[PDB]
């Protein structure tokens, strides 16, 4: 894209991105920006301090993608790029680019600028830790749409692809939104939201309509990368893969015959990037039966009521409901819908063992726990709240009684 | 922080469309559980907030074990299908004179749901067979400003359409009464 | 191998170098303290990585993180106590890696600010005469015949603050008297050449001579600053000049480590000595003139007075009109070096410096040294082809 034209295509991205609200990614557009000067004046070999643009890979791999005009330009676009970084809420990577400004201020010996240089970093950290897993900072709900339609969409004309929506745009926006805007380009009727969530491809479509698939997915990591990412910040930093899970059930939808996939995309450039969408490519699809995902999604619920017990807050009416969705059962299943299919004694015989051991000590943990909450709930529910705790005890209670007689097996 | 309760007729969708809303999926293709009572954060005029939904059966045998959850609660909300109006008739007189027996005078939004079968056709000739089907939004403001109630919402299951919006005004409810 | 325990050798030794009151040796052991412990626990898997700090770090069992950090933890204080503010950063620079690592955040703040006072802290204290790092100076007992460190050692001494040569001298001759042989060590005040047998054998002896760490002109750029002066110098030249034998020599020995350093002295490799030619002796002198004014203009808060001096002594009889006997002829030209004279010339950028600096009390002071000044220019610039 030449040196002289792809540079004027990120400044005017920035301001664009700057004008509505795309915050992240002009920030990110500057210090990507940034890094295509940075090889270019080491091209004509003017001089990490100075080495080409990979010290700017530090930040994000992406920034790779630029290779393919002075000193204080370089450092103009790191001073312009790290506000943009703290209107952007994203606190933290403001260290990882304040590098190469010291790395020069120290060859040229300011002192007073490297010292209120290394206070700003300062005045960062601070802001971090009362925001940092306070959930107060949030970008999130990430989607995936795809386009289907030949005779229809030009150069988009069918790519899987995955928007970075804002704050907390739910489905309801961001699918209306993009009906309404396609459905007023092409006649109304005509535009169907072909709300899927299948890897849908058989275009079984009667081609006089156009759809574009649209679901909802999560920044999806592993068990060894999830003890890097422990808070909210981390997570979105840098994302290869996004999950979600699309149920397959036998026949229609909706215990012993529900199913459910989960098909993680990555994303070739990881976000934050520059432009607000970028594309899938793979749907890699680990399929669970009915008793795989009662292992996980019964194991799901256990350590989530854990979660509301270590939290320093625990307010009073998001306890009382999560809980009621553990004891005391109305207008679902129930909890012991599992035990009952894959847990009786006459069930369970097919299904390997070990695994129907490990929902046992999920099971287990799932109630020394669940009494744990019930207590809790004692301490904040004051007055008339008490004698429906009462009530709450009862139904679990109970509850233990039922699983002692599906599992053959004393439970306390 | 916010307490929130779904009451109405059994098959009012009310499962159906909360599975939907907290969980960004499509109805119909909400990924199923059991446990209900759900909630989610939902972003509002200016400000997030914590919404929680608490789930409450019209299968008539679990009354009396209804109305104890009710307690703390800081909104309310009736719904009721414009499918059946079998449910519309029995909201007045069943669900009304069980929200003046607790907490009588916390803020109740009667909504409608299924809006989306109100221009089917092959529902609509299930209905002329009994001869009933429409519930009319001025028939549906009137009831419920006559419920003293302060909105009545037109909300859909699929399309989207209706939603979101009531999830908003259930809390706008209580930020400017 | 082992001195695993002489990591409380150093421990101990800069107990000492504290309780000597001379710290700036001492935060360097501390540093090869964590220097050392940083090794044991790579060949374990749990070394010279401090290259930046000092590259005499190459001469360097329960042991933890913690214990590392507690290592570098006590040098900062050390360092901010000895004056060196401008190694704070370098230091505090891996310190960091583990705590962003283990992510203590309310200590990676309250650290990266201790890194932000270090350099308002030195912006400060920088082109202020309130930085004193310490004397150097060249030492040489040779007691073949007695007790000589292996045989005539000859290695430089750090002496700290301002005193030496006399200070120096009378402390180290009452220290080694009482142990050696009273009334039986020797001056030696001539520092020229010292070649043993050529004086008979009194069975002890010392040498003492001031040093400077000479640069080249190589270095001289980077060593712009305060504190460059006195880090990463292998050598240090003295400047013994015969003036007639009745042209002026120089010894520029080199010492085998950096300083700084865990013990106030180190041992020198090489002695190298070279006379200089007459019209070589000029240079040496005009151009440490010409950067003593631009170093007296440019500082700010110039010391007035001192600036005043300096140009009363540039002009007859003895001035800096060296050139009237550099200009009638001589030597090797090589261009004369009289651009180096042309130079010193645009010091004249002095006089209006101080023409804004007094009050009108020498408003008349000015323009009467300004007309010894134009006297002394382009009329005694005519020893130099044109005026300037």
């Amino acid at each position: 894209s030449t040196p002289e034209l792809r540079r004027t295509w990120l400044e005017s991205m920035a301001k664009i991105h700057a004008r509505n609200g795309d915050l992240s990614e002009a920030a990110m557009c500057y210090i990507h920006i940034a890094a295509l000067i940075a090889e270019y004046l080491k091209r004509k070999g003017y001089w990490m301090f100075s080495m080409g643009w990979p010290a700017f890979l530090s930040i994000t791999p992406n920034i790779k993608e630029e290779g393919a005009y002075n000193e204080n330009i370089l450092v103009e676009q790191l001073y312009m790029c790290v506000e943009f970084l703290w209107k952007s809420e994203r606190y933290e990577l403001i260290a990882d680019v304040n590098k190469p400004i010291i790395a020069v201020f120290e060859k040229q010996r300011d002192f007073k600028k490297l010292s209120d240089l290394y206070y700003d970093i300062h005045r960062s950290y601070l802001k971090v830790a009362e925001v940092v897993n306070s959930e107060k900072r949030l970008f999130g709900r990430y989607y995936r749409v795809a386009f289907y339609g030949q005779g229809f969409f030009e150069e988009e004309e069918g790519k899987e692809y995955i928007y970075k929506e804002p704050k907390l745009t739910g489905l309801s926006e961001i699918s209306q939104r993009l009906l309404k805007l396609y459905a007023d380009k092409f006649g109304a009727d005509n535009v169907k939201i072909i709300q899927d969530s299948n890897k849908v491809n058989p275009k079984d479509l009667d081609p006089k309509y156009a759809y574009i698939q649209v679901t909802y997915v999560t920044p999806f990591f592993e068990e060894k990368e999830i003890e890097d990412r422990k808070t909210d910040f981390e997570m979105h930093h840098n994302i290869n893969r996004f999950v979600f899970e699309t149920p397959f059930t036998l026949s229609g939808k909706k215990v012993a015959e529900q199913c459910k996939r989960r098909t993680i995309l990555t994303t070739s450039h990881l976000f934050p990037y520059v432009k607000k969408r970028i594309q899938v490519i793979s749907q890699s699809s680990t399929e669970l039966n009915p008793i795989e995902v009662a292992i996980d999604e019964m194991s799901k619920k256990v350590s989530e009521l854990n979660q509301l017990c270590t939290m320093e807050e625990v307010d009073m009416i998001r306890l009382q409901l999560k809980l009621q969705g553990s004891v005391s059962v109305k207008v679902n299943a129930g909890p012991m819908a599992y035990a009952r299919a894959f847990l009786e004694e006459t069930n369970a015989k097919k299904y390997p063992d070990n695994q129907v051991k490990l929902l046992k000590e999920i099971f287990r943990q799932f109630a020394d726990a669940c009494g744990q909450a019930l207590d809790v709930n004692e301490r904040l529910i004051k007055e008339d709240q008490l004698e429906y705790q009462e009530e709450l005890r009862s139904h679990y209670k109970d509850m233990l009684s039922e699983l002692s007689t599906v599992m053959n097996e004393q439970i306390t | 922080a916010i307490k929130c309760v779904v009451v109405g007729d059994g098959a009012v969708g009310k499962t159906c469309l909360l599975i939907s809303y907290t969980t960004n999926a499509f109805p119909g293709e909400y990924i199923p559980t059991v446990f209900d009572n759900y909630s989610a954060n939902v972003m509002v005029d200016g400000k997030p907030v914590n919404l929680g939904l608490w789930d409450t059966a019209g299968q008539e045998d679990y009354d009396r074990l209804r109305p104890l959850s009710y307690p703390q609660t800081d909104v309310f909300l009736i719904c009721f299908s414009l499918v059946s109006p079998a449910s519309f008739e029995n909201v007045r007189a069943k669900w009304y004179p069980e929200v003046r027996h607790h907490c009588p005078h916390t803020p109740i939004l009667l909504v409608g749901t299924k809006l989306d079968l109100r221009d089917d056709k092959d529902t609509i000739e299930r209905l002329r067979d009994k001869k009933l089907a429409p519930i009319t939004y001025p028939q549906g403001l009137a009831m419920a400003r006559e419920i003293g109630s302060v909105k009545y919402l037109e909300c859909s299951a699929l399309t989207q359409r209706g939603l979101k919006t009531v999830f908003d005004e259930a809390i706008r409810a209580v930020l400017c009464p």
